[PDB]
DNA sequence: AGAATCCCGGTGCCGAGGCCGCTCAATTGGTCGTAGACAGCTCTAGCACCGCTTAAACGCACGTACGCGCTGTCCCCCGCGTTTTAACCGCCAAGGGGATTACTCCCTAGTCTCCAGGCACGTGTCAGATATATACATCCTGTTCC
DNA sequence: GGAACAGGATGTATATATCTGACACGTGCCTGGAGACTAGGGAGTAATCCCCTTGGCGGTTAAAACGCGGGGGACAGCGCGTACGTGCGTTTAAGCGGTGCTAGAGCTGTCTACGACCAATTGAGCGGCCTCGGCACCGGGATTCT
């Protein structure tokens, strides 16, 4: 049995050294289509379009998570919460 | 020489929205810079859009699309309605 | 021919958000991070999709393109490379 | 023929002709359509009227009868969509809205 | 005769030695006045990792020489 | 060989990162920084 | 004698209700010139130029201080320390 | 020399009070001096390069607000 | 009349003629001077050389012969100045630099 | 139709720097997008500078002030150096 | 002891790079209209100066309150195993519309003439910045009943 | 000792006087905006190829879901002592008002090299094919970390 934290650190190392996509293609595509259902109707998508969309979402979420990790350690914590999320977004300038 | 600005037009708009409301010169300069900035943003976006669609003309359609891209929400909605009414009234002459 | 699809944004699953946090260098995850992440992710996509479909309706097309995705991203300051 | 300005034709207070001149002479595009300056003048007029109306209410609220950059700053920053439009915009002599954190208050 | 050692954060340390002293002598002096044991020290001068058993005169280290210290 | 810029160690021609301080090679025109 | 914090809140109210310049203009102008010899020697500066400079400087610093206050209160403190300064700058992306 | 020290501790206190801050630490003052110095360095570098290209020797409010517009920190009220 | 390309004349591998055509048809200015495309092509060649050299060094530090997006991201994020030039950039399959806050590692 | 890119040119640069190093399609597209974006930023900056100085033509001086604006520090220094030597060679030829 | 990952060697496969065909657009050269490079002149605001006054910074002390461990707690994420589920890959078919070519038409750049709207200029006058006095809201400590 | 309150001191909105410099309004004009007409290309419109997207189905799992045990981290109360708010006296020099000189920004005449347009062309760059090697994936040790 491993102590909690070591598996997480190994996961962090592996996912930082790797570059593959982390969100399942079909669920992300269905999410994109669901969001598109509101603006227009019967929209069609290029496969590269949802691929680039997923790339953007991956990068933005990774940057936000890094920012919130910095906020959490600044608050003398190692666990993030939506208080950290909202602080990071507010100072970035989206809220 | 002459240095043009939107002073007369901004004053006319302010008088038409408020019959009894004066304005200072510094606030007027802020208004002129604001109008120039919005003109720059909208026209630059429209020119970019025309370039990307392999089009060599800016018309009401790309102006409308640039307005919708820039202005948020009901501001964009009201601005689009105002622009469409103005274009309709102008072409109906 | 295309039936509407509600209740799909739960497909951004907890293992996926955990993997994203692991890539971002996050050590420990609370309970509400998943709901928070899903919400902000939906907002990000919604804003992007609004810009992209505005481009598409301007182009008088019906297929949203990877080009238009990069178009909206560069509009947002989120410019993306390798896709045109 | 009698002279009739394009602003009068479109029922606009903004200079349609000057907007068209800045469009062509500002080399945004090598041809500019006839309906393009009218639409741009309309949206500029609407935006200016909106922010001036908000500042006018602010000026009336503080019993001052002349628009001041402080009123302009209050008008833009108290409006959500105008604030989003002008998030990166700095107003000279604008100051900041009165805002402190409630926890910042004494207990 | 003094020598100057540069660290990784730009902090410069002054040592008082003679050309006859060995490299391990310099490492022990660094440990003495800074707490950095010889096993943690990697010394560079004139593009050479100075071997512990050799002396300063072997590497032609003169007065006020520029030395680079790397910790691992 | 190329000499390092950060730790100045005599890296061989095949070393594209420094052996000890682990810095990447720079151009003859522009050298790496701290 | 007022308890500490009361006069601080009064200063907050006074300076938030007011819009005049908080930086001494002659020292600010001398600082700008000091920075200015580093690029071109014997430069002549417009009074309006240094005025716009100090306006933008004051606005940027007051926004930075607002973000620092948010950082500190997220760290459950009312006293800001420079760790909040570089945290806010890193979050904003200025460093 | 060292006229950044002319940016005074009461001035930093006033600016923080306008920012809505209650309690100020000691290192805040010269930390603020440093960040202000680097910000002014960037802005002045851009504005002076504008003046350089203008074949002029007088830096103008126009050039400085144009640098501000470039940096994403656009300023109103000074023309343009 | 034997034709020699402007890129060959300037000692540049970048297409001076194509850059000139893009400058004209890209309507940045009413007219484009002769030295501007040459200068622009030289600058583009320099930046391409820097990025490719850094990416190739990163790849050869991984014992590989093809430069890939991971290598490009490593080069860009490992050069501080190229990072400042490329702050707002997202690279497809870029990944992230390996870094962990020291507090998270035991001592 | 013919779709233009920088594939051949960037490949020549790669062969100049590292003879034995190959390039992939995705990285090649990233390279093309990078060259296009830098071209866009630099040339647009030159266009705006020429507009502000009331100059209707873009020259090497405008391009040089543009690169000095956009590229920081050492990049600007050596970019100006390489560009100036290229321009001198072209004018000598 | 047990799990994770690097080192080394085989196999495949597909796509990267080199080679052939084409075509179109970059070269060459001349012409010509003009953007600006340059010289000249003007005036204005920008630097430097002076002195005075007083607003504000410096410095000192002093209390005090809050930042920082320190501790204990407790509950809640994390690792692990089992179950299940839908993602993914490869295959199928339909057809929607993305993109392309040709025609034409009409819309805007361009030129000319005319003319009046906005800008530089000037001047009365009132919004308000400042001053004084005051009553009320805040704040704090000393005093009092439980 | 702890909660409640009165009163003194302080800060501040409120009630008026004032004098003032910017603000808004009248005016000359001239230059930029508007009316007429041309023409030639930009773009709308019709028809088509087929690229690619949508829909779907069958396995095969890698991965998601769920539940459990538990140790680790968030959180709260505590204490202290140290750093900072607050106030007061002092010292500095910032700012106001004026003067002066002039370097340099700005406007004007000129003429000239500098760059757009057009004709012919030919080679460079892009589209398509072929191959082989560089890397993905495979397995067995060996080292490293927990
Ligand atoms: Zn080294």
């Amino acid at each position: 049995r491993y102590r909690p934290g070591t598996v997480a650190l190994r996961e962090i190392r592996r996912y930082q050294k790797s570059t593959e996509l982390l969100i399942r293609k079909l669920p992300f595509q269905r999410l994109v289509r669901e969001i598109a259902q509101d603006f227009k109707t019967d929209l069609r998508f290029q496969s590269s379009a949802v691929m680039a969309l997923q790339e953007a979402s991956e990068a933005y979420l990774v940057a936000l998570f890094e920012d919130t990790n910095l906020c959490a350690i600044h608050a003398k914590r190692v666990t993030i919460m939506p208080k950290d999320i909202q602080l990071a977004r507010r100072i970035r300038g989206e809220r | 020489t002459r240095k043009e600005s939107y002073a007369i037009y901004v004053y006319k708009v302010l008088k038409q929205v408020h019959p009894d409301t004066g304005i200072s010169s510094k606030a007027m300069s802020i208004m002129n810079s604001f109008v120039n900035d919005v003109f720059e943003r909208i026209a630059g976006e429209a020119s970019r859009l025309a370039h990307y669609n392999k089009r060599s003309t800016i018309t009401s359609r790309e102006i409308q699309t640039a307005v919708r891209l820039l202005l948020p929400g009901e501001l964009a909605k009201h601005a689009v309605s105002e622009g469409t009414k103005a274009v309709t009234k102008y072409t109906s002459a | 021919h295309r039936k509407v699809l509600r209740d799909n944004i739960q497909g951004i699953t907890k293992p996926a958000i955990r993997r994203l946090a692991r890539r971002g260098g996050v050590k420990r995850i609370s309970g509400l991070i998943y709901e928070e992440t899903r919400g902000v992710l939906k907002v990000f996509l919604e804003n992007v999709i609004r810009d992209a479909v505005t481009y598409t309706e301007h182009a008088k097309r019906k297929t949203v393109t990877a080009m238009d995705v990069v178009y909206a991203l560069k509009r947002q300051g989120r410019t993306l490379y390798g896709f045109g | 023929a009698k002279a009739k300005t394009r602003s009068s034709r479109a029922g606009l207070q903004f200079p349609v002709g000057r907007v068209h001149r800045l469009l062509r002479k500002g080399n945004y595009a090598e041809r500019v359509g006839a309906g393009a300056p009218v639409y741009l003048a309309a949206v500029l007029e609407y935006l200016t009227a909106e922010i001036l109306e908000l500042a006018g209410n602010a000026a009336r609220d503080n019993k001052k009868t002349r628009i001041i950059p402080r009123h302009l700053q209050l008008a833009v920053r108290n409006d959500e969509e105008l604030n989003k439009l002008l998030g990166r915009v700095t107003i000279a002599q604008g100051g900041v809205l009165p805002n402190i954190q409630s926890v910042l208050l004494p207990k | 005769m003094q020598i100057f050692v540069k660290t990784l954060t730009g902090k410069t340390i002054t040592l008082e030695v003679e050309p006859s002293d060995t490299i391990e002598n310099v490492k022990a002096k660094i440990q003495d006045k800074e707490g950095i044991p010889p096993d943690q020290q990697r010394l560079i001068f004139a593009g050479k990792q100075l071997e512990d058993g050799r002396t300063l005169s072997d590497y032609n280290i003169q007065k006020e020489s520029t030395l680079h210290l790397v910790l691992r | 060989f190329w000499d390092c810029s950060v730790c100045t160690f005599r890296n061989s021609a095949e070393a594209f990162k420094c052996s000890i301080c682990d810095v990447r090679k720079g151009t003859s025109t522009r050298k790496p920084r701290i």
